[PDB]
């Protein structure tokens, strides 16, 4: 418990990247979050909207 | 400028799917122009 300070760092460091990954997962409003699915699924002009 | 039947005048787009997109007449994704179509009946043929 003494070293909270620098356990804190390794902690930012390993919370920090996970949500930078975790936010791969995420729509922001698009019809599916897999890339591959939106390019499969639709035509050009629909797709790139996606 | 050319001749089709009147239900292909809606494959004439940048990104359009049909046989006449695939195998006669298509556009560039980035087209700049107009399409203009009419239904010449009194053509037939």
């Amino acid at each position: 418990s003494a070293l909270g300070k620098l356990q804190n760092v390794v902690n930012q460091n390993a919370q920090a990247l996970n949500t930078l990954v975790k936010q791969l997962s995420s729509n922001f409003g698009a019809i599916s979050s897999v890339l591959n699915d939106i390019l499969s699924r639709l035509d050009k002009v629909e797709a790139e909207v996606q | 400028s050319f001749v089709i039947r009147g239900d292909e005048v809606r494959q004439i787009a940048p990104g359009q799917t049909g046989k006449i997109a695939d195998y006669n007449y298509k556009l560039p994704d980035d087209f700049t122009g107009c399409v203009i179509a009419w239904n010449s009946n009194n053509l037939d043929n």
